[PDB]
């Protein structure tokens, strides 16, 4: 039954009476299910050591990843680019959950196309989805460029890309001088980072690859800012603001920030913003590249060395106060100017709300997640804080990263009770989290299960999430926050105080029994 | 608009297509015509999307992972393939449940083989079997388990029916195979029909012949609801209200026992026609149940569907229909009274998959709103002659609509609500148009039953009365 | 007892069961304390309409207030100048509690001095105190100004501000050109916000009454921007960046951002940046002046108007989308400038927000308070989202005040069941709250309190506070928000729907009873 | 590392700042300590008023008598009298901690006022205070007293709350307890605790000198001047209690109406804070016979000498248990110390307080390997500086109503690793990259009593002084 003055949606709706006792006979009648006390005994088990142990020796099973595939990367990297439309050469599926994914993190319409080859592309191939699918979309769209990637389908089946791509000219389904860069993106090879690592590689290679002999290091007195696999538009704004603060001329290569954000003014704006084409033609008489998160830009790394000739700086994710100290005396050495006083201002500012916050954070213990240049830069901006980063996951990570994120525990007194986990996943976090308790999650909107399951155990188990990360789901609007530099560490700080500080009151909310610490003043 | 301008309208958006795209979307798109009843007279449907052209359509993994098996809450169903399929359908689809997730039910969760380029050399036969192990070490609880196939298993010569089979055999476990790859058919369709294939095969025909459960004349399933927001459990209270024992509800919120417990009732209920026809024609054929398409969208349709249903019973079943009748009278009555007058005479495009674009028409007719335009990403042509009578005269039919074409049709037909999925709705709101997501409800609903107008027509009303809609200007322009 | 790897603070040290026994032992012994039946009687009685019907029947007691006295914002005024020492004549008690109270809601040193007026000085009056008083501070602290005002005790005995500070001068102990602005600030009338108008207009005074002849309206091409007592830096620094966006010349009277705001640097900064004394004098030939929160600033109205001779426009403090537009199409008409694609765009990404979060905003209650402007705006953009504000309190607003009120959630369909109080205090509200029982409190920390006393009826009646105000001192950092602009209506619209967000995971987070709610995509 | 000659020059520096007559009063409240010199009247000045001008760290005596005495009793509801700002400013800024059901049995964090309006100043406001008590009545009915805290304006209008007290307490059969602690009153807080403790003396203590029902013991004692800041006088008297004794009331931190009234019952009082109540401790011991002796539980060191000396009063079953109390909690300070003083051993803390603290808390300072350099105090008498000379080293800073100023260049000078002081200065140094603990409020923190709040005390001071935020205060480019 409604009260039409005041509906109920599905909560609290179910919980009337007659719908309690409903479904109580859908269970007791139809559903075999197992007691409850069976139940309880089950779950209780799921929380113990015995069951971790059980759990990590999983060799085949993945429960609960923390990573995503190939082209997914692809379409984000593309999206950075002036009018270019993201094709995956490949089956439409995917690009369908592409889109959803990306439209449900950042609240905005997400353009890719597929060229939807299907079961009979198994005997001839995907020459002539290639064809018509360049045709249909240039004429369609009116992109200026289409930046083709592929999905398993596809890479299983061989389809050679290069010639695909050069039939489509030759045959006269696109115009031979129209932009069509592309990268081979099977998504059973690493995850969604190196998607968009194989395919900023592409485009550069695109632009540059043919065209070195006019090219002269340093000519453009530009520094080239490669941002990677990035979804907090803040961070793409941080850095140009940073550098524009500092007067550097720079060129953000692969820029969505402006596309993942248009106006609701009465039109829909397909394209928006981005790098230009020519900005990728000019990228080699850069002075030099940097690339911002480089644990996911190895391949695009090699070929700015073996082809443009920089001399890419050692610099860590511009996270935290000393890794934004190290990128802008790097920049600055690079480009040859002072860091101004707004930005010292700005990092004092910083330190100021160190100080102010550092005994409400000293010793809290988290478990967090995410990739692997995200990870290692809260991984550092805590230990900075006084924090112990207790259960590092990275379910995407490698050796040689997690050595360094190891190096970087080892330094600090702050990393002595840290763990750091490479391809494990949220089923194997859940288990830590049970066994050796911290005091929060920082990471995805998945991890509100793991919220979920602690309380489950009981309130005093309970580990509240922090939603930083990719994807968040559950909450509007972080999407538009910071991470990098002094204006993210100064978000992130101020979020993780007030968590813990909202925590508190929550358990000091208790009339009589708690309240006497549920102090005004904190 | 009228039949003469919505025609132009087709011509002139079609302009932009080459050729081959003009002519193949020329046969996609129609104008109703009361004298055509057969939609194969006149609009072509469940044929390939022409490359490149941005349609909204998902693929047969979607069709029997994300929409059929997926639901089934005590089951474990395992992604099998790369990671990237089990991660964009974790928890994407509103198909609601009771249990405790983890220990006795697993919906919400992604149990995936995450293919690397070692089992594209090797073949994942022997990974499938250790991770069925694993599986059965970790969750003891789980009543089953799925193996929906992604795009490579099928092209590198899997053969997940003997790791089934053997596996099965071993541990005394129901374990399903389900070819759903992607590459298959060339919609969520097929995989719809591939995954009743699967329960008909691998459920009913190894857990559904012979008895011990306690019939009852008014025995009913519910087939093809997925519960989306608890649509089916307010679909539910008003079938058991009138009398009749809702032995299962495929999927949404069902165990897999009370799926194998179906060929046992007495009548089959379909909701969604679409997805579920398949294995009703089967339980028909082989068990003799008789099954019937009905409507819980809106108290018109409701109603109507509960007199129909209630007429294949007895007396006692009919005196009861009209009690419920009565009783939920005056609570829908207040919704139309408040909620009419602020909806009646605005205008609807609707673009969803392959049920609602017609099912919920009767609803907005219910609150004075008219549907100008309506469309199925995956359609049979059985489903547009069941739309042709549900539309009104000269109204705009598309099937597998472009990304192009949608926004074209909508800034000519100017609609003052949109009702489509998630990749359209951010598009809309930019353009001034107020928009409603009729696959996930946009997190609200029920909207099946008599409880679920109420929401229904609060959310049309929240939506496109909102003080938003008038600010997208500024004064300055 | 402790563990010295697991020290407990007071929560959860005094739950241990040594604590509680000894606890129940003192108050059996020798509390004489009234039984829990009636303790638990009283608290229902409390939550009563029969108890809320008496409660507003108050005359002489005040409980909880919403508002502080005059001296605070005269102090919070002075401060926005540059290298200005705020100075109260009267007694020491008073600037301690000034101090304590900004150093608690900034997180900052707060520098002002008193001249410690006694018992004796009651008798004699406060001369000497100001000519020592005067001497010490300006020898000691090296101010370029001192804005001197009053506490009651001066107010009450009598004391002569201007012929004190004229004899100061006349003796020799501080120099003629010295500047010494002043106000009376009595406590017993009026609020904080009466104190920041009256200090505001006496610097004005100093600065221009006997220089108008050379003044002409218009000639320096700038607009004056006056902001009344205004406690989140992020508010300051909106206005620059808009109208510095727009390419107005404007001068910000009355500007503290930089002093509440140091970095950790190393030193002790006691002044930093503020309204120069050069644009104080030079404001009368601004084109014109705009009060951002008129509501206080009538006496500043008057001077500018009747001194000045400039026509203050008819503004809206800029909060939410409507007044945001209305101040920038008004600067826009006086500066001749047009508002520019940056701040268009930035207008049309905060609507494309409203259309994100609409469905859950809609219909949503709140109860709130604050000073008369800022509680105006945020009804204003509550109604812009088409949420309910139903209670609406302000201890400091007026009968003219609340009658513009009422006229605002009349034109709106969402204020058909909202309320405007005025002289009614946070004992007032928290009978409304249980009474007329909304989602959500937005308001100051002392909000806290209402919600504890709300939780304890039971989680079904729990009203959470969202903070929005001042002061607040329980969480850290909330001071650098912003509320003003398109910029600070998109923080609250953050603010709220994720208020919203999880406060639904809370109460969908219990396994197999509420989490088919458990949305993973909200 | 300072030598008396260098500080000397040190305090003649800073002086040359200040005109003629600021300079000649500063310089009689800023010393050197000299062992050979005991008596603090002669050597420093204290307890006179505040320069004009120069940004003492005071408050007033209202500050003094509500905020600090008066406020804490829980089952009271305490008026404060005059305009909005003294009650809204100390509204639930002292962490006096207490367990009761607010707004209902306990009033503590509640801020109650009269509100006045000039129409108050001009009229008076005895009226308008005898309906407020009626309203209190009405709405707070299981309020067990009321007490009149006066601000400002009331003395010097006129007013007479001690009639308004006397007339509606007997209409209503209520103890109202008038309280003139007027700010403009005395020269700081410290006046406010006098005028305070008499207000109880004289309304309040003698409620039952002639009743006999109460049952007394041998080992009854009352807790005078604590007021449980975090918790203090629980992991106080949980020892207390532990050896044997009964603890019939606490001055005033968790304290209810009727503990006051039972204390002239006791055997003995144990005073903590000496400056705020060693008034009311004296009129106990003249009146009732009651002795009363000072005592400290800052750390293991003095809160062991404490318990013994506390025990010595009693008899052998009391010493007994006092010997079993060490004995317990032995192992736990003791790995507190084995962790935290390797880690704090060496450092140097100046202090600045208020009445007792910036002595009390040296021993656990000492207790891990911490040296007190300098201190002083915001409104003590010359008998605390008695006191301070024998706890303090030789050759240290002291300092009495230090300036701002002041403490800022003393600070630059000593260069102190921490310092311990209030709100008003913690921001202060912290920007100057000096580790700061607040030492009225523990930072939101504590409690600091006795051997639980000693684990906590260490842990504050370490986390603070050993932490990263430090050493990035200086940007690696410039
Ligand atoms: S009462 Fe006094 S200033 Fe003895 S007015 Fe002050 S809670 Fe201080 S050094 Mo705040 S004489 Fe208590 C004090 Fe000491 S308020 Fe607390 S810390 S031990
Ligand atoms: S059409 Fe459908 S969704 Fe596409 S793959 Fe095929 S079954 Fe799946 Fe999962 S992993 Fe990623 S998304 Fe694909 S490319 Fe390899
Ligand atoms: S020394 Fe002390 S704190 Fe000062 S007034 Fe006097 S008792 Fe009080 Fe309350 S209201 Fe404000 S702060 Fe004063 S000026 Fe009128
Ligand atoms: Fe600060």
């Amino acid at each position: 039954s409604q009260q039409v003055d005041k509906i109920k949606a599905s909560y609290p709706l179910f919980l009337d009476q007659d719908y309690k006792d409903m479904l109580a006979k859908k269970r007791d009648g139809f559903e075999e299910k197992y007691p409850q006390d069976k139940i309880d005994e089950v779950f209780q088990w799921t929380t113990t050591k015995e069951y971790q142990e059980l759990n990590f020796q999983r060799e085949a099973l993945t429960v609960n990843p923390a990573k995503a595939c190939q082209p997914l990367g692809a379409v984000l990297c593309a999206l950075g680019f002036e009018k270019t439309m993201p094709y995956v050469h490949g089956s439409q599926g995917c690009v369908a959950y592409y889109r959803s994914y990306f439209n449900r993190h950042f609240r905005e319409p997400v353009s890719c196309v597929s060229d939807s080859m299907t079961e009979d592309a198994a005997v001839f191939g995907g020459q002539q989805n290639m064809k018509d699918g360049l045709q249909n979309c240039k004429a369609t769209y009116k992109p200026d460029m289409i930046a083709v990637s592929t999905t398993c389908m596809a890479e299983v089946i061989g389809d050679d890309l290069n010639a695909f791509i050069n039939n489509s000219k030759k045959e006269g389904f696109i115009p031979d001088e129209f932009p069509v860069p592309f990268a081979h993106t099977p998504s059973f090879v690493g995850s969604h980072v190196t998607g968009w690592d194989n395919m900023f590689e592409g485009i550069a290679r695109y632009f540059t690859l043919k065209s070195m002999d006019d090219k002269v290091v340093g000519s453009n007195k530009k520094i080239n800012i490669v941002p990677g696999f990035e979804t907090y538009l803040g961070n793409f704004r941080v850095i140009k603001r940073m550098l524009s603060e500092m007067g550097v001329g720079y060129s953000l290569l692969s820029d969505p920030e402006e596309v993942l954000d248009t106006p609701a003014d009465g039109q829909f704006r397909m394209y928006a913003g981005g790098t230009t084409q020519e900005e990728m033609k000019d990228a080699p008489n850069a002075l030099n590249t940097v690339l911002l998160q480089p644990w996911h830009l190895e391949k695009t790394k090699k070929f700015v060395e073996g082809t443009w000739k920089h001399e890419v700086p050692k610099l860590n994710i511009p996270m935290g106060l000393d890794w934004t100290d190290e990128f802008l005396m790097k920049v600055s050495e690079i480009s040859g100017q002072p860091i101004p006083a707004s930005l010292t201002k700005e990092r004092g500012r910083l330190v100021d709300m160190m100080t102010d916050s550092h005994t409400w954070l000293h010793g809290k213990r988290f478990a967090l997640w995410g990739d692997p240049d995200f990870v290692m830069g809260l991984v550092k901006f805590l230990l900075e804080l006084g924090c112990e980063p207790v259960h590092i996951l990275c379910h995407n990570g490698n050796k040689r990263w997690k050595k360094a994120v190891d190096a970087i525990l080892a330094a600090s007194p702050y990393g002595k009770n840290a763990t750091v986990y490479i391809g494990k996943d949220l089923w194997h976090l859940r288990s830590l989290v049970f066994t050796d308790k911290p005091d929060f999650m920082i990471g995805n909107s998945y991890g509100k299960f793991i919220q979920r399951d602690t309380l489950h155990k009981g309130k005093e188990f309970e580990v509240p999430l922090i939603r930083i990360g990719f994807p968040i789901f559950d909450r509007h609007h972080l999407h538009r926050s910071t991470t990098l530099g002094y204006e993210g560490a100064m978000q992130i700080l101020t979020t993780l105080v007030n968590s813990i500080l909202e925590r508190l009151d929550e358990e000091t909310r208790g009339m009589q029994a708690t309240d006497y610490n549920h102090d005004l003043v904190r | 608009m009228s039949r003469e301008e919505v025609e132009s309208l087709i011509q002139e958006v079609l302009e932009v297509y080459p050729e081959k795209a003009r002519k193949d979307r020329n046969k996609h798109l129609a104008v109703n015509d009361p004298a055509v009843t057969q939609s194969k007279k006149c609009i072509i449907s469940n044929k390939k999307s022409q490359p490149g052209l941005m349609t909204i359509r998902g693929c047969a993994y979607a069709g029997s992972k994300g929409v059929v098996w997926g639901p089934i809450k005590d089951m474990i169903h395992i992604s099998h393939g790369p990671v990237g399929c089990g991660q964009y359908s974790r928890a994407g689809r509103r198909n609601y449940y009771i249990g405790t997730t983890g220990v006795n039910a697993f919906v919400t969760m992604n149990f995936t083989s995450d293919f690397q380029e070692k089992d594209i050399v090797f073949g994942g036969d022997k990974k499938l079997a250790k991770l069925i192990d694993e599986v059965e070490t970790l969750f003891p609880l789980n009543k089953g388990i799925s193996v929906q196939s992604e795009c490579p298993i099928g092209l590198i010569g899997d053969d997940i029916e003997s790791v089934s089979k053997v596996k099965g055999a071993e541990l005394s476990k129901t374990i399903v195979p389900v070819r759903c790859e992607g590459f298959r058919g060339v919609s969520q369709s097929l995989g719809h029909h591939i995954a009743n294939d699967a329960v008909r095969d691998w459920v009913l025909g190894k857990r559904d012949e012979d008895t011990t459960f306690a019939s009852t004349p008014y025995d009913v399933a519910i087939i093809g609801d997925y519960n989306i927001g608890g649509d089916a459990w307010s679909s539910r209270i008003l079938l058991e209200e009138m009398g009749l024992r809702c032995v299962a509800q495929w999927s949404g919120d069902g165990s897999i026992s009370e799926i194998e417990l179906t060929p046992k009732v007495k009548l089959n209920l379909v909701h969604c026609y679409r997805s579920m026809n398949y294995i009703s024609r089967h339980m028909e054929e082989k068990y003799g149940i008789p099954w019937m398409e009905y409507n819980f969208f809106g108290p018109t349709k409701t109603i109507e569907s509960l007199r129909a249903i209630a007429a294949k019973f007895d007396e006692s079943i009919q005196k009861k229909c009209e009690e419920v009748i009565a009783k939920y009278k005056p609570e829908w009555e207040a919704v139309v009274a408040k909620y009419r007058p602020r909806l009646e005479g605005k205008r609807v495009m609707l673009y969803i998959g392959g049920l609602r674009p017609r099912h919920v028409i009767g609803a907005y007719e219910d609150l004075g709103m008219e549907v100008v335009g309506t469309g199925y990403e995956f359609a049979h042509n059985d489903d547009y002659d069941r739309t042709m009578k549900e539309m009104g005269d000269s109204t705009l039919l598309y099937d597998d609509v472009t990304g192009y074409e949608f926004e074209e049709f909508v800034k000519r037909i100017k609609p003052d609500l949109i009702g489509s999925g998630i990749k359209e709705k951010f598009i809309f709101q930019k353009m001034g148009i107020p928009f409603r997501e009729m696959h996930s409800w946009d997190y609200s609903g029920p909207y099946h039953g008599f409880d679920g107008f109420a929401i229904f027509a609060r959310d049309m009303d929240m939506t496109l009365n909102n003080p938003c809609w008038k600010k997208l200007q500024a004064p300055w322009e």
